[PDB]
Formats: C-alpha cells, structure tokens, sequence
C-alpha cells in the first residue's frame, strides 16, 4: 500500500460514492413521479387510466429490458449533450442514473402498493386533488416503505457503479478488480473489501435508523 | 331536498355467487334533517351510505347532492362537490404519519385555508370533542374512543352541509356519547346540518334522528317519523325486526317460578305494549284506582315522541284473578295490547 | 488525455506516462476503458487525445464501423499468444470433444481462431484475415468446442476439468510462469498485424504533446521493462 | 377462580410525556362466571384486558390464569397456555389471505385437528353466528357484522376456558341477541369464564355476572350490576352511572317548562329507583290513595336481583296539593324525587 | 441474420432464459428464510434476538458488499465442487444465485415489514408457534409483496445474467455485446433488445396477473 495507492484509494472512494448517492438520488427524482404514476394509473386507483398504466409501464419495462452497456453506448452522445463528455464520473452518473430510475419506480410501485385502501378512500371522501392525495397521503403514509426501498436501492448501487464505472470513473470495485485481483495484492483488495463493507454498513443503518424515526 | 337517491342497485361479485346489496332503494332527506338507517346486519345499510358519497358507484341509481346529479360528474367537479360532505367510517381510517391536529387540519389543508385558522379551528374541535390535551399524540397511541372523536372531529373540519355516519358513537361510554349527540344536535339547529346516520342502537335513533329508515335485504322496507316507526310499523319484516329491538327479558326469576296456570292466590304475571297513546291519558293509575288492582313495574321501556308515548312495560297486576282480568280487559279497550305471561 | 484499455497492457502504459511526465513534463490525464469501441469514440469526439491498444486489422474495423479517422502513430511490442496445457505436453494428447478457451475480445478472438487453424485442428472461410469469428469455424474434426471468457479467467481454466487447452497471451502466460516457446505447448510464430497501434486523430496527431508522449512510450526503459 | 389480576400497573413512553394507562389495578374472576368492564374513553380498558392476555406486559403487577402466572413464564409455555384463552379484537383482526371457514379454522389447526373434525366443527361454528352460507368468501368482501361475527368464531374454535371480548358492538339487536343466547349458553354449559369490555349497559346488565368500572387507570369499584346500577358508590362512579341514565327532557317539553307553578299546572318530575322492592306498588297505590294521574312518559327500569331500579320520567296529574303529597310519600319510600317545572 | 446466427441466439435465449429464472429460484430458496429471519428477530418480533439479527444482517451486508466479480472468483472453487466445473451455464448460475440471494433476503424483510401489527398480536394469542405463524401467517399474508418482489428480482436477473454470463454463458446480453454492438451488426442488435423486452413483458405480465389474483 504505497502512498500513490493511498491517493488511488481515496479517488475510487470519492468515485464510488459521488456515483452511488448522485445516481440514486437523480434516479428517484425520475421514478418516483414514475412509480406514482404505475401506482396512481392502476385499475381502480386515483386517476385510474389504462392507457397511460400501459404507456408508462411499457416505457419502464423496455428501459429494464436494454442491457446496461447497450444502453450506456446509446446514451453516449446525449451523455455528452448533457455534461459535456462521455468519459470520467459524471458522465458514468448519468447512464447510471437513467439505468437505475425504472427499477426504482418499481419499487416505488410496490412500497405505495402496501398502502391500506381505506386510507385512499378516505383521501378520496374528502375531496383532495390526484396530486393533494400524493403529496399529502401517498408519500407520507408510503415513507417508511419509501426509505428501506431507498436504502435497498444503493445498497445496490454501490457495485452497480462499481461496474458500470468503467468509462474512465472505477471507484473502489474497479480498484479491487484491478490491483486487488488482476495480479495477486491481497493487500489492497482486503482494504477495498473492508472499505465497501464499511460503506454499506452506513447506508443500511440510516435507513433503518430514519425507518425506525417513523412510526 | 339536500339528498335524494332513487332507483338505487348494487350487485357485488364476490366470486361463485353475486349479491344484491341493495335492491332498488330510494330515500330523500331534507336540509337540516336527521335521518337514521337500521336493519339487520349485512343488509346494505353501509352499502347505502357509501352511495351517496359515491365511494360505491351504484350499477343503476341515481344521487343527488345539494341539487347536483353525481352518477353523471366529472372527477374534478366530483372532488369539488366532496368536499361539501363529511364522513365518519366504522373505523376511522386515520393517517399514522399525522397527530390528533394534523388528521384534523388535513381537510382545512386542502382548502389551503390559512395556517393561523387552521390553529384556531382544529383546537376548537378538539375542545369540544375533548381531546384538547391529545391533539399532537398519533393514533397508534390512542383508544378507541379516542381516535373516534379525532375521526368526528375532521368529518366537520371543513364545516360541511352533509354528514354520513356509521356507527360514529359506537366506540364511546354512555357520557362521552350524549356530550357528541348533543353537539350534533346543535350544529343541526345552528347551521341547519343534514345527517344521515348508521346505528344499531336504537337508544341513538330515538335520541336524534328525525326520521328513520329500515333495511332488509338490500331493501328499504319502510321509512317514517322515529314513533312511527318503532310505533305500529307496517310490513311483517319490519315490524319483526322492531319486536327484535324490544326487549322481553322475562329476568330468570319470574321464568323459574312461572306457572301456565291460575292458581288461588295467584298474581298474574302480564306484558304490555303502548303504541302510540295519549300521554296525558292516565291508564295505570285510572286502572289502579278504578279496580283496586296493583300494577307494579317489573321493567320499562317507554319513549316518547310526536306527542305519544311508545313502547313495552313488564308489570304484575296484583289483586284478585277476576280484577285482573277486568283490569287486563279495560287496558285493552283503551289500545294497550296486553299479553298474560302466566301467574306467579 | 489520452485512451488505455483495462487489460493487462497498461503498466507498458505506465511506464510510458513516467517517461512522459519525466522527460517532457506534461500532465497528461489518463483513461482506461472495459469496451473496445470507447476509446474509438473517445477520440472522433475529442475527449481524449490517443490510444495505445488497437492493431492494423482492428483499426482498418474502426475507420470502417462508425467511420472514424484515425492513422496509426506508433511501435509497439511483441505481444505474442500461444496455445497453453497444464494436462498436455503435446497435441498428439488432444481429443475430441475437448473445450478450448479463449479470449471473448474480438482482436485475440481472431487471433487465437487463426491460431488454432494453424495448428491445423480446424479451419474457417475464406478471404478473412485477422478477426474471424466462431461464426467461421467450418471444419472442426476433433469436435472442439470453443469458449470466450474474459482472457484474465482462463488460465485457471486449465486447472479446470472440462478445458484441455487455452489460447492465452504471453504477459499471463508468464503470470504463473509459463513461457510460450517452450513451457507452452505450442506457440504462435511473428504475426505482423498484432501491432499495439498508438493512434490519434488525423487532426491532432500532430500536436506536439502527442508526438512528445509516442517517444516518451517508445525507449530502451519501456522496451526492456517490458 | 379462573382468572387473577394483582398489582397491575402499565407506563406508555408516547414521546414526550408518559402516561399511567393503568395504576395499580386487581380483579378476581372466578370459572363459569361473566364480569363487565366499563370505563370513559382512554381509562384503561382494552390496556387491561389486553393485560390478561399479556399481549401488554405490565411494568409491575402479577398476572394468574387457571392457576398458572405468566409474567414469569417462557415463551413456549405462553403459547401453549394462550392455545387456552380466546380474544375478540375491537377490529376483528383477521387475515384476509384466508376465508372466512380459513379464518375460523387456525386455532383448530394450530392444535393439528383432524381434517375432518376442523371442517365439522368449522361447520357447527359458522351455523351458530348465521355465517353458514359465508364460508368460502373473504374478510375483504363482508359487512362490518360479518366480520365481527368470523372473530367471535375464532375466539370459541379451539374451546377455550376463557374468552376476551366490544364483541357485539357492529351487530344489529336482533343478531347481538342471538350472539349474546349463544354465549350464556356456552357459559352456563361448559362453564365458560368471559371478561368483556363494552360500552353499552344494554349488554352489561343483559348478562354480567359481575361488573368492574374504571376511570384514569384505576379501578374506582366492582359489584354485581345492580348494586353498580343502583346506588353506586365513588362520586367518579356514581357520577359515569348518572351519565348512563337517560335524562332526556324531551325539547316540547323544555318548551314547555315554566319554573313557576301557574293555576291548573301538571307537576313535571323526575324519579329515580335504586333498589327499590319490585313488588311494592308504588305508583298504583300512590293514584289509589291521593287521586293523582300519572302519566309515564319515559322510561328505564330494569330488575336484578330481586329490585326494580332505573329512572322514570312523568307528569303529576291532579291538585298541586294532592301533587306534592303524592311527592312527599313517594320519597318516604326510597324513591330519589326531582321536580323539574309546571307544564 | 444467418442460420449459424439463428442458433446462437436460440441458445442464449435459453442461457438467459436457465440463468435468470434457475438463479432466481435458488436465491429465493435462501434469502426468504433469511429475509423472514431478519424480520422475526428485530427488536419486538416473534422471535426476537438482538445478537442473531445482528449475526445475519451482517453476513448479508458482507455479502452485498462483494463486487459480482470477486464473488464469482472465490466461488469458483466451490462452484466446481457443486456442479462440476466453474465455466458455462450452470457455473455461471451459482455465482448468479450467491449473488442475488441477499437482495432477496432483504427485499423480502420489506415486504414482511409491510404486514400489520393487529395480525402479529392476533397469531401470538391463538397460541401459534413462531414457524407456524410463518408458514400459516407471514408468508401467506405478505404474498402479494412477495410476487412483486420475485417480479422486480427477475427482471433485473436478466441483464444480471447477460453480465455474471462470461464464464463461458452470457446469453443474449452476451450475444448483443459481441456481434450487436462490438460488430455493428444491426439486425442482431435489435432482435436481441426485441427478445429482452419480449422477456421482460412476459415476467411481468405473470407477475401482475398472479398479484392480482390474490386480494
Ligand atoms: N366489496 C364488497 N365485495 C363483495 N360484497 C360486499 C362488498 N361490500 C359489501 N358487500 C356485501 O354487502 C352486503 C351488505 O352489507 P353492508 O351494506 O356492507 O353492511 P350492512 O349490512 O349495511 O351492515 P353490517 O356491517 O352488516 S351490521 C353484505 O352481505 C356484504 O357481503
Ligand atoms: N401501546 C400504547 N402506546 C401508547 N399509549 C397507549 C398504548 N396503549 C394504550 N395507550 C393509552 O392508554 C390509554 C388507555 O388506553 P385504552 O385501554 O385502550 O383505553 P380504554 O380504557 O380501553 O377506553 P376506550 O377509549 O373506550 S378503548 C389511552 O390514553 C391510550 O392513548
Ligand atoms: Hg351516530
Ligand atoms: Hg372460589
Ligand atoms: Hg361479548
């Protein structure tokens, strides 16, 4: 562990969690208006249109179903539209970000899903308005659901970037596959190890301590 | 009129069989009215109330609230139009993300009234339900009671023309009770509130209602003034569902030494039922003093309204076996129906 | 900027950005890449300024996909492959049916397919050169059955049951220490399109921080370090 | 006795503030007998029954049932002792990934029944509370009634010594009669012990044997029902009992009243019976002696162990003389008088 | 689009196809019993037991740390003692399974978080053993959350599998990496992306239809 892999260290660090908590939270900026729509355009709910359940449902799926380097390819010229390169951290974030935003709303599906339906009906009664009942009910009354899915969701996002990050931006797993495995450094692939382990730790204990918060 | 529903149906599809909940049913409540629904479990009665919010969309009926036809409206307007209308569920459905004030304040919210009158507002209500203490404590940690009166308390939040209970009180001591029926009572004389109410307790029905309406089998068997009603009802299935809410305990006691036959010495043993009689009319005393018979009150069950009295009294008529029987016959010319029981 | 692919040949890159940074002092800002087409577009969209990987064959693909223009601009190094056997010591010890692993990279790809049809076991179709692919096998009479892993995965795969034989590169061959022209088995004589090809746009390749980096990559310390 | 309660005291830590639910609270069941809890909202009720379950571990107190203490006890001698002990939930709790027979059948399950046996007994159950046609549809397809009914079943699947029951509170009187028949009967069959919270005295005095009455967590006072009903003791207790009674004054007459007694007024008075002996004639002897009318025009008046107690509302006919000799004599003989106006 | 093509693309529809769904399978095996241990032992369940809690959180949390590539590595010896070999489909599925199997766990401790309290209470007082509350109340209960669950994870296996594939399998992700995008190869590309979507319509057109039937 020389002082340039120390300095390596803290930029995979640094890339590993740039890409994980920016990805994740641009990921539910998108599919969390996404997952209340799958959940709101049901048959039977607020503004239950079949149409549009099939329009975005099909959009979400036809995004889950494009392999993750197809789509960050295809996102390249648009990656670069939008950050002005197509190589280092940023732009690994946004083929990340638009990888992740489906599965979130899904998961936003099935936490507002788990809502009681008398409590809808009730929003209902009172006469609150689709985006009154979301914002006042759906999201409050979901948020516990809401958070442990957050937390799931970079959980998984720390060794998604880890993968994906692989147009100029590695992070700690793109450390460990090279000096750590390719060519034997135990060493630093216990530290990358222990550093992912440290890391994840501290993602499931605020979710489950803010999970805890709400009653 | 402020509610009007004719012609309503409602099938539901369960799985292998299919229901009619409610069965072409049609009932008019004025403004400022009080109106009670009663009848054997699973009879439709939430089913109907629900109608009229249009939590359930009847197959084939019409409703009309404040003069707006609802079957026929726009989601909006819909909405718009709600939020004229409280409700109370059987079971609350409160928000566990928000306290006492915060459920209160949620219908005061959606107006976007200002935040100060929502203060002002929410604490009334909560003053006057009595949970002025409880207001920023969550449902999950409240009695039954309690959280009934945080579900009353935000039906009449937003102040509205229409109220649908269903079994609001049904959760709340003797006490707790009559301070809420009061309160109904006078905001119905004070903003002339119209109400349409569940209940399985007639005690309630009698205490308010106006009118009351009976159901059976996903049909209004009939409708009328309380007295009326509990007072020579029509239709077989109603007047057997009104003998259901009488009492006739006959206590063990009397059942274990009641005998089918006179003996000497005997004392008849007698039900009696009022229905409809002038109040002023003094029969039992008059009786007593004409026959030198003794009537003496096993148990009562006697209210009063429009001007008559109704209801069933268990009493001894205490004197000799030709007395009594001449007392029993004078009581029945005098349209007290009367039947002996045996002698004890 | 300049492009690197993230196999094995980037020490030979590191060495060449210490000559670089040693004798004409430049901050050049490095890159690797996990895909073989990144750099290529790195490049015709102006993010990176070379790329040290790519062979003749491979860059003749690229000018043709997608159209980039791009010359070659550099020496480069042996970079030999070879047929490897932990269970062999010969290929009269071969049968039918045995698994043969190589590389899923196209260039190594081709090349360990061209590799195998010299060592006679199969043959492809005709008027190809240096990038066939498993679509091509037409003759196959020990009935070998061929696998594309990631290069670093098969050495082991030697140590594996199923696998009787892996076309592997020189640098991994030395990995554990066999050396392709006499611990491998059998070898892969000078296959002149191979070339690591240092590349550069048409337009920039004449920079000077461009030209001043290709000589810092080309001296005795990275051809001895090597 | 089948059920004993010492001692018990339970703390709440809502947030900021802490609160006594209950505060030092005992009460002895015996087996075979029916004992009421009742109580203002928020006093302790559901926390104490809740309690015997030990669904609530009090901070301090003692908890014994069928002889067996359950505070210190293990977690799998719970169980098998909760497989003893039926409990009604205010809100039925039942699963609706299971029908209704699904629902009623667990606890027969949990004692892996015979096949067979679970569909008779299921079967039997499900007749008993009118569900019979409902066997095979779901919690989330029945009315408020249906439900409670299902949750009754439940409770009396496995046959328990002891019931927990507001049981009755979503069921018409007709059903809530049938459902109460029911329950006497098993009681007074195979001397079944109950402990029942309800608000609604109709059922109290219907058919507790026993009643307890509670305010701000604590035990104010048991008795049997009339002696609760009829001069209660404990200002708090007297004062819940008075708030049960039915002072209704129906608004014609509050019209009506005039605090004045004018020339040919009708007195307005209201009586009150605590223990009074239902065979003394009292009214029929009062129009026989002074010649005074009077007129019923409420009542409630219930009998329990050999008395008549209640309230009465009426009109005193006659000479106010006459009127308020009548008054005085009815108060020589026990009967609480308040004259209310002249109408 | 040649018959040799024809073929490939048959089989990695079926490595896709084995992949996903067999790696799924076995991942539930293992990460609903531990998803139900992580529920049961929290603070106030069933079974309630701080230090177990503690011990399989933190297994899973190593676990999820990982990168896929480490895990597969050091599985590979393992791997070969389960199945014979660490190359080609099954081998890849292994490492797929190990893999996914805590997402699993922890996916499924959300849905069981999101079942009542009142039916908790109620399962204790009948007296039910903490299994027989499981097999009879937990699982039974939280089964809609649990097919959405199984939905979402599929889903995400696919592309996981095109990755995880390359010892040896890779399926269609594979395949549209090679000769879709690395040979521009057009048609190749686009029946590959026609197949994922193809795939993913169906997965979760079953899971809609199977939650939907229970109420
Ligand atoms: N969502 C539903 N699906 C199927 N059937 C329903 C549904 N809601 C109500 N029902 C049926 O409607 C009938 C009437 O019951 P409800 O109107 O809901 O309640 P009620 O009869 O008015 O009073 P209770 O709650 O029984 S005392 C019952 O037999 C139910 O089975
Ligand atoms: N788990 C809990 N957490 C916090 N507070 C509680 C809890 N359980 C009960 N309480 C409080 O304890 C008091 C009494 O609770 P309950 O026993 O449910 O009321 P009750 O005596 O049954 O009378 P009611 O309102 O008619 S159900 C109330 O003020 C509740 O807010
Ligand atoms: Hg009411
Ligand atoms: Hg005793
Ligand atoms: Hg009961």
């Amino acid at each position: 562990m020389s002082e340039p892999m120390m300095w390596l260290l803290v930029r995979g660090v640094w890339e590993t969690l740039a890409m994980t908590f920016v990805s994740g939270f641009f990921g539910f900026v998108i599919g969390l208006p996404v997952g209340v729509l799958l959940y709101v355009t049901r048959p039977g709910q607020i503004i239950a249109n079949a149409k549009l359940y099939r329009t975005v449902s099909a959009i979400v799926n036809i995004f889950r179903s494009i392999p993750f380097i197809i789509l960050l390819v295809w996102m390249i010229p648009f990656t670069r539209v939008i950050v002005g390169t197509s190589i280092g951290l940023q732009a690994a974030i946004v083929p990340l970000t638009v990888g992740a935003a489906p599965f979130i709303a899904r998961m936003v599906e099935n936490a507002l899903l788990e809502i009681p339906t008398g409590l809808i009906e009730a929003s209902r009664a009172m006469g609150a308005t689709p985006m009154q009942i979301v914002r006042k009910v759906l999201l409050p009354e979901a948020l516990p659901g809401l958070v442990n899915a957050a937390t799931i969701t970079l959980i998984t996002l720390v060794g998604y970037s880890a993968m994906g990050g692989a147009v100029g931006a590695g992070g700690l797993g793109q450390i460990g596959y090279q000096y750590g495995y390719i060519g034997y450094n135990a060493t630093v692939m216990n530290t990358v190890l222990v550093l992912l382990v440290i890391l994840v730790y501290l993602i499931q204990f605020a979710g489950d301590r803010i999970v805890r918060a709400v009653t | 009129h402020m509610i009007k529903l004719s012609n309503i149906t409602k099938v539901f599809h369960q799985g292998t069989r299919t229901i009619q909940a409610l069965n072409n049913v049609s009932l008019h409540v004025p403004a400022g009215q009080i109106y009670g629904v009663i009848g054997a479990s699973g009879a439709g009665k939430s089913t109907l109330i629900r109608c009229v919010n249009l939590l359930e969309r009847p197959t084939e009926g019409s409703v009309l609230v404040d003069g707006q036809e609802l079957t026929t409206l726009s989601e909006s307007e819909l909405t718009k139009a709600r939020r004229q209308i409280g409700m109370i569920f059987q079971h609350f459905n409160l928000l566990s993300s928000r306290t006492v004030f915060g459920n209160v304040a949620l219908p005061l919210e959606l107006d976007n009234t200002p935040k100060d009158e929502v203060k002002r507002r929410v604490t009334e209500l909560l003053s006057l339900v009595g949970l002025g203490d409880k207001h920023d404590s969550y449902p999950s940690n409240l009695s039954g009671g309690q959280k009934q009166r945080v579900a009353i308390a935000r039906a009449l939040a937003s102040n509205p023309k229409v109220l649908l209970c269903d079994q609001a009180t049904s959760a709340l001591d003797p006490a707790t009770t009559r301070s809420i029926l009061e309160l109904l009572k006078d905001i119905n004389r004070r903003l002339g509130l119209t109400i349409l109410l569940i209940t399985h307790e007639m005690d309630v029905v009698k205490r308010i209602c106006d009118c009351v309406a009976v159901i059976s089998n996903g049909e209004l068997i009939e409708q009328d003034t309380v007295s009326e009603v509990f007072s020579h009802p029509k239709t077989p299935l109603a007047q057997k569902f009104i003998q259901s809410t009488l009492h006739l305990d006959i206590p063990e006691d009397y059942q274990e030494r009641l005998q089918a036959e006179p003996f000497t010495d005997c004392v008849p043993m007698l039900r009696l039922e009022f229905t409809g009689q002038s109040v002023d009319a003094p029969l039992l005393s008059e009786t007593a003093r004409r026959f030198n018979v003794n009537n003496a009150i096993i148990s009562a069950q006697m209210d009063y309204a429009g001007g008559v009295k109704f209801g069933i009294m268990l009493t001894e008529m205490h004197g000799t076996q030709q007395d009594t029987q001449a007392a029993i016959a004078w009581l029945q010319e005098h349209h007290v129906k009367v039947e002996v029981l045996g002698y004890v | 900027k300049v492009g690197v692919i993230v196999g094995a040949e980037q020490q030979v890159a590191e060495v060449a950005q210490k000559v670089a940074k040693d004798k004409y002092g430049l901050d050049v800002e490095l890159v690797t890449f996990n895909d073989y087409v990144l750099p290529n577009e790195a490049l015709s969209k102006g993010d990176i300024d070379a790329n040290a990987f790519q062979h003749k064959p491979y860059l003749d693909q690229q000018l043709k996909d997608r159209g980039y223009k791009l010359v070659a601009v550099g020496n480069t190094f042996v970079y030999p492959i070879a047929g490897y056997s932990k269970k062999i010591k010969s290929l009269d010890e071969l049968q039918d049916g045995s698994q043969v692993a190589v590389p899923n990279d196209p260039t190594n790809l081709g090349r360990s397919l061209l590799l195998l049809q010299k060592v006679g076991l199969i043959k492809l179709k005709d008027g190809v050169g240096l990038l066939p692919t498993v679509l091509d096998v037409v003759e196959n009479p020990k009935n070998l059955k061929i696998v594309e892993l990631e290069a670093p995965q098969l050495p082991r795969s030697l140590d594996d049951a199923q696998i009787a034989l892996a076309v592997i590169n020189t640098t991994y061959a030395s990995q554990i220490g066999l050396t392709p022209a006499k611990d491998g088995i059998f070898v892969e004589d000078k296959e002149s399109p191979y070339v690591a090809l240092i590349v550069t746009r048409e337009d920039n390749k004449d920079a000077e921080n461009v030209k001043k980096f290709v000589q810092a990559y080309q001296s005795d310390e990275v051809y001895e370090a090597a």
